[PDB]
């Protein structure tokens, strides 16, 4: 029977050389040396015929030596697309023979990673609903692990794919952010991630941060090599905001998902200049015109009533509008960055005010000298 | 009827639940544990014996006790999955011995080690004239799976002890299949 | 959880008057100790705590000792006397935050879920306010490491009792209530 | 307060027992932040009555300690018991 | 042939159940010993509402004082005419109750 | 031939709890009923009325002096 072995996987030359070390390894008894290199025998990528047709045998021993079970077994059965290429026999397999098998922390919610992830070319956002949300209804404080993270950032992104909540994506950005521990970031392949990262955070819109991921290098490393001119227009998804050539450009390049977008990511603009020309414009001005508004918000004279009173409900600003003469009042507002890392606002106000009160407190002092007495 | 204050260190790394040992390593460092306290009871009832781990973790898992029954308790749920940590389970060992008032006991420290891990020559020579400064004569018994003949180790009870010691026995565990006994047949008598 | 509490100073001179058991003799210079916390309310309130005998080692600082019995069996005599008075948290001087206050706050969460520390100083000559206290919850990161117990911060405040400044105000004598319009306030003004 | 029974329960035990066994008297509720309400004293032998009970080498402290016009069951009780002095110490860095 | 494993499962079950339903009476009776620390009232009724924290309560062998609540005991709720539970030491009211008196009424 | 000398040992492990929590029953029980007989040598024991039950497992003491006294957590008898 490990002569079946030897005869059976060993398939080229030199290989053997530590399949005898398996061979005489289960007469030593030591397993930790098959958690790490049967998980390298697991890790191999090639083409793959030995170990497809091995991991029954292997198999037929993990049902009596107690193996470390998830690592190999997961890792093992997206090595199975040699053997098998099958989920729906797969999924029996898998559920028949693993939902009572894990050593781990908490490994019952990786195998419904694998559930979740082995029912998105046979199943569509149905019945993975409850367990995809499950995993997470099972996380909450649990992940000292935190490499089923990469699995849960998977059913996170491969789900969220199956749509509904655009703006669970700087969220799963976040995700994608916060799951891998090394620096290990592909560029030409995660330049495809790049394409999914801006077309998939941009057209929709339940984003509204509009530069604050833009922060973030990771994702313009992989948008450099992306082209430049939708990346342009990325940049001009700042603070830049008429622009008459940029997003005119990317409604020329990106054709679908421009339809229900069709002058709503306008309407987003529409009200997040409000916001940038109320923190912008250097304020002792906030009673003011409306010409800037219909040029920088790409509407006319008349269409900023609708403006106002429909940025007023949606809740980033709460001052009541002059509306006689299409005065603005602001309230509380989100920032993006004062002077390039905030000098000269930081500087000339903040330095300034505290060396203005805390003088004139001096001269409270000054006055107030011997009134303690 | 020697006064000694005996910290075995015990190792729960991720090397320790194989079968080199009998079924189960728990049970060669329970054995080992049993056999220490057993034979230091017979020379001495009055002595007194904490156990401690580092695989990634180091505690106030123990009162330095002559209790046999309350460490054969905690040497249950060990787990041995740990990630071995070298460097702190040495310095926890001598502070708990500096967290004693009965020091007419003497000192003594013995560890397991069932693992290899890396580290230079001067981190340990510093730490064996420590040792020196520090009065411990450390017994290390090794077992499991390991780097055979680490001289990190062998420099480390080299430089630990001179000049006619205490004679630290490193006893390098013998790779494969042995006993909770064979391996302890030698450092009872001397460590 | 944990929002705001109500401490009496008489944990303050337990405080210091652990810190005159171990300035004379100051060898490891600190005063930690645990926190007894009469949990009533979302409030939080203290009237007893204790300090516990402890060292922590600078090299891999994670080297620390409890003492479980004075931490059990002590509790329990507590527990005997008073009920009501049950474990909330502890303390520990030294307000630069290190490496081992993870590993104390691993230990304190297993006793109190929503246990919180208290960082004091030994001289308070400040604008001021009294000693710290915190709340460790797991916000993991946007990094996606292994579980991140970062130390959240608690808005600390102090409350009051009956009867229990009857000797100490008496012995200050320099008491002035009712004279803000000349110096109470412009004191908060210059603060 | 008052001269317990508790005193002539316990307090031969502890001046057989330790040497100064001070008995200690309390009662919180006179004030809140000013006064001294805790009170202390010490059993007298039977012995002593051959001596004059009028030696005290700094009388300053007897005329504080008399000073007061010790209230009621003391004095109703001057025998078996002779006073002691308690002030409060330099405890400054908790003062202030 | 392991009967020995169900000897110990067995001494599992008989030692751990009785050690630990002894120690269960014994929590809860250590609780009995927890309640030295609840360590009696009195009961009074509330005669009038002399300040809006301040109440006339009624010893019932005998005289009539001035109480508070403890912090949050519903000023509101103790009309004259709620029986209060009160206070040893401080006297102030504990906690509310009901009842009322002779049974002519009831029994009718 | 290895898994009933992990029972044998088991059945000390368990042993040991046996050891702690009739420890925790009994070392225990003699500290409670030893506050108890302490509570069990007194003048009285005050004969009274107990006139009604709460549940946020009560009990109320009217005595023969007229004086009505509560308890909120009752001891040694039952509702």
């Amino acid at each position: 029977v490990p002569g079946f072995l030897q005869q059976s996987q060993n398939s080229g030359p030199g290989q053997p050389a530590v399949w005898h070390r398996l061979e005489e390894l289960y007469t030593k008894k030591l397993w930790h040396q098959l958690t790490l290199q049967v998980l390298d025998f697991v890790q191999d990528p090639c083409f793959a015929q030995g170990d497809g047709l091995i991991k029954l045998y292997e198999n037929f021993i993990s049902e009596f030596e107690h193996r470390v079970n998830p690592l190999s077994l997961v890792e093992i059965i997206l090595h199975v697309v040699r053997q098998m290429t099958d989920p729906n026999v797969a999924l029996t397999f898998l559920e028949k023979t693993r939902e009572k098998v894990k050593s781990s922390d908490e490994a019952v919610i990786l195998c419904k990673t694998a559930i979740g992830a082995l029912k998105l070319n046979i199943g569509d956002l149905q019945v993975t609903k409850e367990t995809i949300e499950d995993v997470e209804e099972m996380l909450n404080n649990l992940p000292g692990v935190t490499s089923v993270h990469s699995r849960f950032y998977d059913l996170s992104s491969k789900y969220y794919q199956t749509i509904g909540n655009h703006a669970s994506y700087y969220k799963d950005a976040l995700r994608f952010l916060g799951c891998v521990d090394i620096k290990d970031l592909p560029v030409s392949e995660q330049q495809e991630r790049a394409f999914t990262l801006g077309l998939a955070g941009l057209l929709g819109e339940g984003v509204f941060n509009f530069g604050e991921l833009l922060m973030h290098p990771v994702l313009e490393s992989l948008r450099n090599t992306d082209r430049q001119w939708l990346i342009d227009t990325l940049y001009a998804f700042n603070s830049g905001n008429v622009e008459r050539f940029q997003t005119l450009k990317t409604a020329w390049g990106q054709q679908p998902d421009l339809a229900a977008n069709e002058a709503q990511l306008l309407r987003k603009i529409q009200l997040l200049c409000l916001m940038e020309m109320t923190f912008t414009r250097p304020a002792n001005h906030r009673q003011l015109t409306f010409e800037e508004i219909a040029k920088s918000a790409k509407i006319t004279v008349n269409e900023v009533e609708l403006l106002v009173m429909k940025a007023l409900s949606v809740g980033l600003v709460k001052g009541s509008i002059d509306e006689v003469d299409k005065r603005v009042h602001m309230t509380w507002v989100q920032p993006r960055v004062l002077d390039l890392q905030q000098i000269k606002g930081m500087k000339d106000r903040l330095e300034f005010w505290c060396t203005d009160v805390k003088s004139m407190e001096m001269l409270v002092e000054h006055q107030a000298h011997d009134i303690l007495t | 009827m020697v006064l000694e204050s005996t910290m075995v260190c015990v190792d729960n790394s991720e090397y320790m639940r194989n079968g080199d040992f009998l079924p189960t390593r728990l049970q060669a460092q329970q054995d080992a544990v049993n056999i220490v306290c057993h034979s230091k009871t017979r020379s001495n009832p009055e002595n007194n014996v904490g156990l401690i781990t580092l695989a990634n973790d180091c505690e106030v898992l123990t009162t330095l006790t002559p209790d046999t029954g309350r460490i054969l308790s905690k040497l249950h749920t060990v787990q041995p999955k740990g990630k071995i940590t070298f460097c702190t389970g040495i310095r926890v060992a001598h502070l708990a011995l500096k967290h004693r008032q009965g020091k007419n006991h003497k000192m003594r420290i013995i560890a397991f080690v069932g693992s290899p891990v890396e580290d230079n020559e001067k981190d340990l020579v510093k730490l064996a004239k420590r040792l020196k400064k520090e009065k411990v004569n450390v017994d290390i018994i090794n077992f499991g799976e390991e780097e055979v003949n680490t001289e990190k180790l062998t420099a480390f009870v080299n430089t630990l002890n001179g000049k006619d010691g205490t004679g630290s026995h490193l006893v390098t565990v013998p790779p494969g299949p042995s006993l909770a006994d064979a391996l302890i047949s030698s450092p009872i008598l001397a460590g | 959880a944990v929002q705001k509490v109500v401490v009496h100073p008489l944990v303050l001179l337990s405080v210091v008057d652990h810190f005159n058991r171990i300035g004379k003799v100051g060898n490891q210079k600190r005063v930690v100790g645990v926190l007894l916390g009469s949990w009533q309310k979302k409030v939080l309130d203290v009237s007893n705590s204790f300090a516990v005998p402890f060292d922590e080692d600078d090299k891999d600082d994670s080297v620390w000792f409890l003492d479980h019995d004075y931490l059990e069996n002590m509790y329990g005599m507590f527990k005997k006397v008073n009920a009501r008075e049950r474990i909330v948290g502890w303390y520990h001087t030294g307000p630069k935050l290190h490496k081992n206050d993870i590993a104390i706050n691993e230990l304190m969460k297993r006793y109190c879920p929503n246990s919180v520390l208290v960082i004091i100083d030994v001289k308070p000559k400040d604008l001021g306010l009294p000693t710290e206290a915190y709340i460790s919850v797991e916000e993991v990161h946007d990094d996606g490491t292994p579980t991140s117990k970062t130390f959240e911060h608690v808005t600390s405040e102090i409350g009051a009792e009956e009867a229990e400044e009857v000797g100490v105000e008496h012995l200050l004598r320099d008491i002035k209530d009712t004279t803000v319009g000349t110096l109470s306030q412009r004191i908060t003004n210059q603060v | 307060c008052w001269l317990s029974g508790v005193d002539i329960n316990t307090q031969q035990s502890f001046e057989a027992l330790s040497e100064r066994a001070v008995a200690v008297v309390v009662d919180p509720i006179q004030s809140v932040k000013g006064k001294v309400v805790i009170d202390a004293f010490r059993l007298i032998n039977a012995n002593m009555m051959v001596l004059g009970h009028e030696p005290r080498q700094t009388t300053s402290n007897l005329g504080h300690l008399n000073k007061p016009s010790i209230q009621a069951l003391i004095h109703g009780l001057n025998r078996h018991y002779y006073s002691i002095t308690i002030n409060y110490r330099k405890n400054e860095l908790e003062q202030k | 042939k392991l009967l020995e494993h169900k000897e110990i499962d067995g001494r599992l079950k008989e030692l751990r159940e009785q050690l630990k339903e002894l120690t269960k009476q014994y929590e809860k009776s250590e609780n009995d010993l927890k309640a030295l620390q609840s360590v009696g009232q009195i009961v009074g009724e509330v005669l009038k509402q002399l300040t809006e924290e301040k109440f006339i309560v009624k010893a019932t062998n005998g005289p009539r004082y001035v109480v508070g609540c403890r912090r949050q005991l519903d000023k509101s709720k103790l009309k004259p005419g709620t029986r209060v539970a009160l206070d040893m030491t401080t006297l102030t009211i504990m906690r509310y109750l009901p009842r009322e008196v002779d049974p002519l009424v009831y029994n009718m | 031939r290895t898994r009933l000398l992990d029972s044998e040992i088991k059945i000390m492990k368990s042993e040991v709890l046996r050891v702690t929590h009739e420890l925790q029953a009994m070392k225990d029980k003699i500290k409670e009923n030893s506050e108890k007989i302490k509570v069990n040598k007194t003048l009285p024991y005050l004969v009274s009325n107990v006139i009604e039950l709460l549940d946020v497992k009560c009990a109320v003491i009217k005595t023969s002096t007229r004086q009505t006294y509560f308890l909120p957590v009752i001891g040694l008898v039952d509702a």
